[PDB]
């Protein structure tokens, strides 16, 4: 359980920035897809959106149906794949996890047992020294 | 573990008084009783 790469596809960040950015103050929380393999390479292909209630400090997602009636969206053209993960957004606070993040993130990992958090801090993330 | 900010600030008044000062020219009585009124 070490040396798992994570491979991301360009298309994907900068869409994690932009709307975990736009949204500056108030944090920010979507969702990734992609697909695990045996060990490795968990790699990931694009991301989307939850609607949702943010603060400086604290989100959650409003509607429990615009991820689930977007995939079945789609398919119909299918350029993604299942969900893999689900990030969020620290704006000027240092990149970590927090007790409620655990408590969503651990839902994920028993429901599905590679499951991922991703973690970025947009403000002090100049156009060198990425922090995510 | 902690995200709040504390912001200290002056929201409070303050003074310091050393008002100190010269002249006190009150009050020089020099006819205490006139000095033979005459």
């Amino acid at each position: 359980d070490t040396k798992e790469t994570v491979y991301i596809s360009s298309i994907a960040l900068l869409k994690m920035l932009k709307h975990g950015r736009a949204g500056v103050p108030m944090e920010v929380m979507g969702l990734m897809l992609g697909e695990f393999v045996d060990d490795y390479t968990v790699n990931v292909v694009d991301v989307f959106a939850m609607p949702q209630s943010g603060t400086g400090v604290s989100v959650e997602a409003v509607d429990d149906v615009f991820q689930a009636k977007m995939m079945d969206m789609l398919k119909q053209t299918g350029r993604d794949q299942m969900v893999v993960g689900w990030y969020h957004s620290h704006p000027g606070f240092g990149c970590w996890l927090s007790s409620v993040d655990v408590n969503t993130q651990k839902s994920f990992e028993q429901l599905n047992s590679r499951a991922v958090a991703v973690v970025v801090d947009p403000i002090q993330s100049v156009k060198g020294k990425v922090v995510i | 573990g902690g995200k709040h900010t504390f912001n200290n600030e002056n929201v409070s008044a303050r003074l310091g008084g050393a008002s100190i000062a010269v002249q006190a020219p009150a009050q020089p009585p020099p006819y205490s009783h006139h000095h033979h009124h005459h």
